[PDB]
């Protein structure tokens, strides 16, 4: 249970995974060549969770690269710390669908998924104590979402005894490369709501809004959002990358945070607010960080957390603070806003503390929770799909292959049932 | 000849086992190599022809991490590697995985080592085992192991040192489910069991120990002190002695009610050792103090059965009788007509011992009073409230359903624990 297999999907997934690797390597004291050079023994204590011992004393990420457009792998190689990745992990299609799920699912998806199954087996049966897989994937583009769905489905059916995890880049209406987003999102969720067991949705329009207003990034590009989402995801996986009794492995995380088979959708939260290059941030008191988790703009999903009741709560703080003050603050906020939780789930607020703070920071706050606030993403995609399908707009693009809309009806019915489950769990009394 | 066997499961359970074995070897003055600088040590330690002494116990867990640090700790020349068994998969706070999905795949080898170490247990009296209710491994594998040995031998004793989890230290919200499953599946087999409510030890460390914030090391050290005080009668000989069989006779009148609520006193910090220690009467009064037990119960609403005491220090029988007479005048003691007798006396002259460098200071008198009453039903009521508030909505059940289990076992365990608690209150009813 000492190792995790990383998987990438789509371009945006590729750069978010690369940024994840470089930030965690920076905080784990790993040089570009893969040899440890830090001082704290905690980084090397369980580096096997996201790294593998290599030739000499080198440490190599246990990731894999999956896409179809040839430019994604080249961009990954261009970025810093690209070379430290496994050289043979680059699995890319020779044509590239380009946000066109219909062509990339069958014409290029078959051999690609066979090859990725071959490699995942290559480092699975060779692996010692494999536990599960986690993914950084996108949903706005049909191609990357298609690969993500294919890989998760095959690795779930091949490994039913292994924990399933994935991170989703939820499409946003502010920026839309293609308008086929509703179809891809519906098929992806129809696959994952039972295929996956962990889902930290990252909503793009929330990132754009926080960059524009809170972070003053008037022009949020790919890297601008990628820096902050990588910081947040390093914060959330700090539970795993370093020793801690709370959330020892992915399976413990799943059993503690998933109350129902379809309740595996999470609100990401991180504090304090930070950007790329801004060093003007100073030391902040703990109570500010504690109250910061009630802020919508400090979340990574454009929801209304006040409306929902947190079924489960996960939080970690990084730094050297007197954490008795921390759980005093958590008790105070729980007493203040118990109306924002569910009384029938005893003590869903599980929190631990991490000694090492993230890069360019001395105290940090990370928030993870499960509530009905995620249901507004499903409501948004439902109304978008209804608007796009009432006139059957762009349906002929999908039907060019020849499939019917029966599976579309199944997907929409299943997600409406999911929304109903969320609403009934919110309305449930004690 | 009077051999005894101990078992350790779960990270918390095996850690407490390590701590208690450390305090045991300090009690006998056993160096980490096993050098010998009462004869009851042979009941827990096995001596070879070369003079090396190894405890007649075993540390097992589905994860190796704690066993790894044990095998890299400070007792390399003490424990043989074959009584330190590590699994590959993890129960992950799940009774189902720890019992059936992963438990049965290793318990056969576990029984292989148990049988080989029992091959030289001629005078075997019974088995000891440490587990926490919250611990998924310490729940499922504990229940499986207990029922397996009940099948193997039966009348051979199997006494429990359980750890009752607390919300401040709790890691998994599913923990009351595990507690209910353990108590239902072990009630027919646990001849006697001791709980350790971590809220009690938490407040003891906060106030009595004068510690700003309780740590796992300190609370586990004090728990090991309590365990050693309980097991001293087995590990030492005095004028008044109590053994496992007569532990069962004098502590378990009702087969279903096999939860004797013990207590220990006194505790004082190193910095406060400069003050005169409490006398026999003072410590005896401090015994029944509401915040001076291993659980956060309400002794003011209890129906006592019979007193059992464990003096291990400089207590003369005259002081024992004086303390008993003074306690007999207490206004918070209510007895039962079916057990007119209400006192049992055990005195040990061996001075108490504590871990060097710990928070607790050296004392010359100590008391481990043994009690059983309806006051223990408050923790039962708390876990009942948790289980009813969760299982009504069937929260977290799907994780158990995915391991070849149904809701019927949950329901029947619920009514079994309801029958237990109604038995408690009915015995409490005049
Ligand atoms: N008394 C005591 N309890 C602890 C300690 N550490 C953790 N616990 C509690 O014990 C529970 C888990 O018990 P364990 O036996 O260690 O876990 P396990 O049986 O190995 O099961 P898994 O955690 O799923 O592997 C946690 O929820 C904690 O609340 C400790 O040091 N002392
Ligand atoms: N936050 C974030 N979103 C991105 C990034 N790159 C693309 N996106 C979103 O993804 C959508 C396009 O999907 P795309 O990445 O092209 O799919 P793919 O080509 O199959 O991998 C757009 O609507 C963008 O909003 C990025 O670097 N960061």
């Amino acid at each position: 249970m000492r190792e995790i297999v990383h998987i990438q999907a789509g371009q945006c997934g590729n750069q978010i995974g690369a940024k994840f690797w470089e930030v965690i390597s920076d905080e784990h004291g790993i040089d570009p060549t893969g040899s440890y050079h830090g001082d704290s023994d905690l980084q090397l204590e369980r580096i096997n969770v996201y790294y593998n011992e290599a030739a000499g004393n080198k440490y190599v990420p246990r990731a894999i690269l999956v896409d179809l457009e040839p430019g994604t792998m080249d961009s990954v190689r261009s970025g810093p710390f690209g070379q430290i990745f496994r050289p043979d992990n680059f699995v890319f299609g020779q044509s590239g669908a380009g946000n066109n799920w219909a062509k990339g699912h069958y014409t290029e998806g078959a051999e690609l998924v066979d090859s990725v199954l071959d490699v995942v087996r290559k480092e699975s049966e060779s692996c010692d104590c494999l536990q599960g897989f986690q993914l950084t994937h996108s949903l706005g583009g049909g191609t990357g979402s298609g690969m993500g769905t294919l890989l998760i489905s095959k690795i779930r059916e091949e490994y039913p005894d292994r924990i399933m995890n994935t991170f989703s880049v939820v499409p946003s209406p502010k920026v839309s490369d293609t308008v086929v987003e509703p179809y891809n999102a519906t098929l992806s969720v129809h696959q994952l709501v039972e295929n996956t067991d962990e889902t930290y949705c990252i909503d793009n329009e929330a990132l754009y809004d926080i960059c524009f207003r809170t972070l003053k990034l008037t022009t949020p590009t790919y890297g601008d959002l990628n820096h902050l989402v990588s910081a947040t995801m390093s914060g959330v996986t700090t539970c795993l990358r370093f020793p801690g009794q709370l959330n020892a492995d992915l399976r413990k995380l799943a059993v503690n945070m998933v109350p129902f088979p379809r309740l595996h959708f999470f609100m990401p939260g991180f504090a304090p607010l930070t950007s790329r290059g801004s060093q003007q941030y100073r030391a902040l008191t703990v109570p500010e960080l504690t109250q910061q988790m009630f802020d919508a703009k400090n979340m990574m999903a454009a929801c209304d957390p006040r409306h929902g009741r947190y079924l489960t709560v996960a939080a970690v703080f990084r730094g050297r603070m007197s954490m008795k003050e921390v759980d005093e603050q958590m008790l105070n906020v729980q007493n203040k806003n118990s109306s924002y939780f569910v009384e029938w789930i005893p003590n869903n607020v599980k929190t631990a503390v991490c000694d090492i703070p993230p890069r360019g920071l001395k105290m940090s706050a990370t928030f993870i929770g499960n509530s009905t606030a995620i249901q507004e993403l499903f409501k948004r995609i439902s109304e978008q799909f209804t608007a796009m399908f009432r006139r059957k707009a762009f349906l002929h693009w999908y039907t060019g292959e020849g499939m019917d809309e029966m599976e579309f009806t199944e997907a929409e019915s299943n997600m409406n049932d999911l929304v109903s489950e969320y609403q009934q769990y919110q309305d449930a009394t004690a | 000849m009077r051999e005894c066997i101990s078992i350790h499961v779960g990270q918390a359970g095996v850690q407490i086992g390590n701590a208690c074995w450390e305090l045991y070897c300090l009690e006998h003055g056993i160096q980490p190599d096993g050098q010998m600088p009462d004869d009851s040590f042979n009941t827990f330690f096995s001596e070879t022809g070369a003079g090396k002494h190894v405890p007649r116990a075993v540390f097992v867990d589905l994860e190796p991490t704690v066993i790894d640090e044990v095998r890299t700790g400070t007792y390399r020349q003490l424990f043989h590697p074959e009584q330190l068994i590590t699994g590959k998969e993890d129960a992950a706070n799940n009774y189902a995985r720890g019992h059936y999905t992963i438990g049965k795949e290793i318990i056969d080898l576990v029984l292989d080592r148990i049988r080989k170490l029992a091959d030289q247990c001629t005078g075997l009296q019974g088995f000891l085992v440490f587990h926490s209710f919250g611990g998924g491994t310490g729940s499922g594998f504990t229940s499986l192991l207990m029922e397996r040995l009940s099948v193997d031998y039966g009348k051979k004793s199997k006494l429990e040192f359980s750890i009752y989890p607390a919300p401040q230290v709790s890691t998994a919200v599913v923990e009351p489910y595990n507690s209910i499953l353990t108590t239902h599946t072990t009630l027919e087999h646990s001849d006697c069991a001791f709980m350790v409510d971590n809220e009690a030890i938490y407040d003891i460390c906060r106030r009595n120990l004068d510690i700003e914030r309780p740590t796992y090391t300190n609370l586990n050290r004090l728990i090991s002190q309590i365990v050693s005080s309980i097991t001293a009668s087995l590990r030492f000989d005095g004028a008044l002695n109590v053994d496992l069989t007569e532990f069962q006779t004098n502590l378990v009148p009702y087969p279903r009610i096999h939860f004797p609520l013990a207590t220990y006193a006194p505790v004082i910090s190193a910095e406060k050792a400069y003050h005169e220690q409490l006398s026999v009467a003072e410590i005896t009064n401090a015994c029944f103090e509401p915040a001076n037990q291993m659980v956060k119960c309400d002794p003011r609403h209890g129906k006592y059965m019979a007193c059992c005491l464990l003096y291990r220090g400089d207590v003369v029988p005259k002081d024992v009788n004086a303390a008993i007479a003074t306690i007999k005048t207490k206004r918070s003691i209510q007895f039962v007509d079916w057990c007119p007798t209400g006192f049992k006396v055990g005195i040990n002259y061996q001075p108490p011992t504590v871990v060097p460098g710990g928070d607790l200071a050296k004392v010359q008198r100590a008391v481990c009073m043994l009690s059983n009453t309806t006051a223990i039903a408050e923790a039962w009521a708390r876990l009942d409230h948790k289980f009813d508030l969760m299982y009504a909505k069937r929260a977290f059940v799907h994780w158990y359903v995915g391991e070849g289990m149904e809701e019927g076992e949950f329901s029947e365990a619920r009514e079994d624990m309801a029958a237990l608690e109604k038995d408690y209150e009915e015995v409490g009813v005049d």
